[PDB]
């Protein structure tokens, strides 16, 4: 099988660079050129440059000209990108994909996130049940994870035993700069006296985890 | 596979006959009139000169045997090693004439952007598919088949 | 620079129905230079078709391909749940390699009315010193939904974010969570909160509601 297996997010704040490189197998890595295409959070895909992974030729999007340069590694059969004095938004998906079109092979992708924001772990409220969130013989409860920085955080409930009527949402970019997420479960409601909820919050990047029990109170 | 040289990247490979000669398994002479005239354009091939309006034409010819060849089909006709290193020929081939397109060679700016003549390429292959289907994809509606893409492909060559 | 503009920006059709992905070209592109993708959540693009026409290997019988000029097509025959995910083109005869803005082919289901459930903020958040307020919108078709936040009747802006999830696999529906955040100053000079729900499948717009102290 042709695979293309690029290297493991980055973070780095502005102005900085990030080297994703992108290892070939299953063919001979000098025979076919390989391209660039990158991909910000929920936005279209956008091609930035090519490389004759055998001649060393390159083309590149005006956009990044003469801020990235593609090299490629015979020896290693990996292809890299550089990309110099880095913005918030070149946060995104980087891809490796292989000519020709036809062939369809692409990478699993690199994530670079840019950003000021520092690393930091989230705060971890219980969104608490009450009336207010029951409805009729279920009730609806959670955890806000606040304020935390870079992605992701993991949310397991119940040190992960009970967990299937959860809803994770997808993190959202705070316009301060750090990400934040709510963890919803939806349980029976009579079994808001007996069973314990706890949220369990585990953020590796801040080494943080955090375990949160969610009390009812009803309004 | 950098444009370096363009008049290599607009002719076809002479790997691509060599390997669809090997390919074959039953005889030529074998299968007596259960042949059909494809009608092939040779009119959009082989000009000396002007193999600058030809890339595209050559890329979707190429673009065609490669479909014709990767169907479940045909990997059923044929060995899966050799359709293997023949998907490899192809893929250099498009490889090579995109190398060239991304680098502002053979760069069609035409009004019809050579697309009739694409069509008829196109009309060639719907006509070979039809066949195939016509003939149940039988050993010799193949081998008469793998013949003609052979010949076709040649007029895209140096000999 | 050859600027591919796709059509429908979102397509909503019930599995067994018929899709069809229009893209449009700056200017002319020779079809043998046109291809399409599809990709779903969390994954690289995938080859469909190229050239225009020609299925990938692996690609079903049910996707087709056509166009030439400016104007090119696919078309999924008859939509499996396989299938829904968003689509784009590419064109690749020219200088830069451009793409489609992609269009989302989304499964469309029954209308479904949202079930509204509100959160007031905690007090270990309190003690902090903000007030998060959290709204949420529980299993609901179509996507659209509007969310407004009241803090005393003032209607909130600029204030809150929200995520919604994507369609889910079982039911094909959509959950959403507005959160509404302000200072503890500000929260605690104010009675009233509520998140007022409006959406197709409701009658009257829905309002969940509380009070400080209250809660
Ligand atoms: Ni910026
Ligand atoms: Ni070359
Ligand atoms: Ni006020």
């Amino acid at each position: 099988q042709v695979q293309l297996v690029q290297s493991g997010a980055e973070v780095k704040k502005p102005g900085a660079s990030v080297k994703v490189s992108c290892k070939a197998s299953g063919y001979t890595f000098t025979s076919y050129s390989i391209s660039w295409v990158r991909q910000a959070p929920g936005q279209g895909l956008e091609w930035m440059g090519w490389i004759s992974v055998y001649n060393g030729n390159t083309n590149y999007a005006q956009k990044f000209q003469g801020r990235v340069t593609m090299t490629t590694d015979t020896s290693t059969s990996t292809a890299y990108l550089e990309l110099r004095s880095l913005r918030s938004d070149d946060t995104a998906v980087y891809y490796c994909a292989r000519d020709p079109i036809a062939a369809g092979y692409w990478g699993q992708g690199t994530l670079v996130t840019v950003s000021s924001a520092s690393t930091k772990g989230p705060s971890v409220f219980p969104l608490a049940p009450s009336s207010k969130s029951t409805s009729g013989g279920t009730a609806a409860l959670g955890c806000l994870v606040k304020d935390y920085f870079p992605e992701p955080v993991t949310v397991s409930w119940n040190s992960g035993a009970l967990t299937s009527g959860v809803h994770t949402f997808p993190a959202v970019l705070q316009s301060s700069g750090l990400y934040s997420l709510s963890s919803v479960v939806t349980v029976p409601s009579s079994s808001l006296g007996t069973q314990t909820y706890i949220c369990n919050v585990n953020h590796k990047p801040s080494n943080t985890k955090v375990d949160k029990k969610v009390e009812p109170k009803s309004c | 596979t950098s444009c370096d040289l363009p008049q290599t990247h607009s002719l076809g490979s002479r790997r691509t006959l060599m390997l669809l000669a090997q390919m074959r398994k039953i005889s030529l002479f074998s299968c007596l009139k259960d042949r059909h005239d494809f009608g092939f354009p040779q009119e959009e091939f082989g000009n000396q000169f002007q193999k600058a309006e030809t890339i595209p034409v050559l890329h979707e010819m190429i673009q065609q045997i490669f479909n014709l060849f990767s169907t479940k089909d045909s990997s059923a006709a044929w060995d899966e090693t050799l359709l293997d290193k023949f998907y490899t020929e192809l893929y250099q081939q498009l490889n090579d004439l995109e190398a060239c397109v991304i680098q502002g060679v053979g760069v069609t700016e035409t009004p019809l952007m050579k697309e009739d003549s694409i069509l008829a390429v196109r009309k060639y292959f719907q006509r070979i598919t039809l066949y195939l289907k016509e003939k149940k994809y039988s050993p010799c509606a193949w081998e008469v088949v793998r013949a003609e893409i052979m010949r076709s492909f040649s007029l895209s060559t140096n000999l | 620079e050859i600027v591919l503009t796709q059509s429908p920006g979102t397509l909503s059709l019930s599995p067994g129905e018929r899709a069809t992905l229009s893209c449009r070209a700056s200017q002319s592109v020779s079809s043998t230079y046109l291809a399409w993708y599809q990709q779903k959540p969390g994954q690289a693009p995938r080859l469909l078709i190229y050239g225009a026409s020609s299925r990938a290997t692996g690609i079903p019988d049910r996707f087709s391909g056509s166009g030439s000029g400016t104007d090119f097509t696919l078309t999924i025959s008859r939509l499996e749940p396989e299938d829904f995910a968003v689509y784009y083109c590419q064109q690749y005869g020219s200088s830069p390699r451009t793409f489609g803005q992609g269009t989302k082919v989304e499964i469309k289901r029954t209308v479904a009315a949202p079930s509204v459930f509100i959160f007031p903020p905690s007090d270990e958040q309190l003690k902090s010193g903000t007030a998060s307020v959290v709204c949420l919108l529980n299993n609901f078709y179509p996507r659209e939904a509007k969310v407004q936040w009241k803090v005393d009747n003032a209607l909130q802006s600029g204030n809150s974010q929200e995520s919604v999830t994507e369609q889910d696999s079982k039911d094909s529906t959509y959950s959403l969570s507005s959160t509404l955040t302000l200072s503890k100053a500000d929260y605690e000079k104010h009675k009233v909160y509520a998140c007022e729900v409006t959406h197709q499948g409701l009658s009257s717009p829905v309002t969940k509601s509380f009070n400080r102290g209250e809660c």
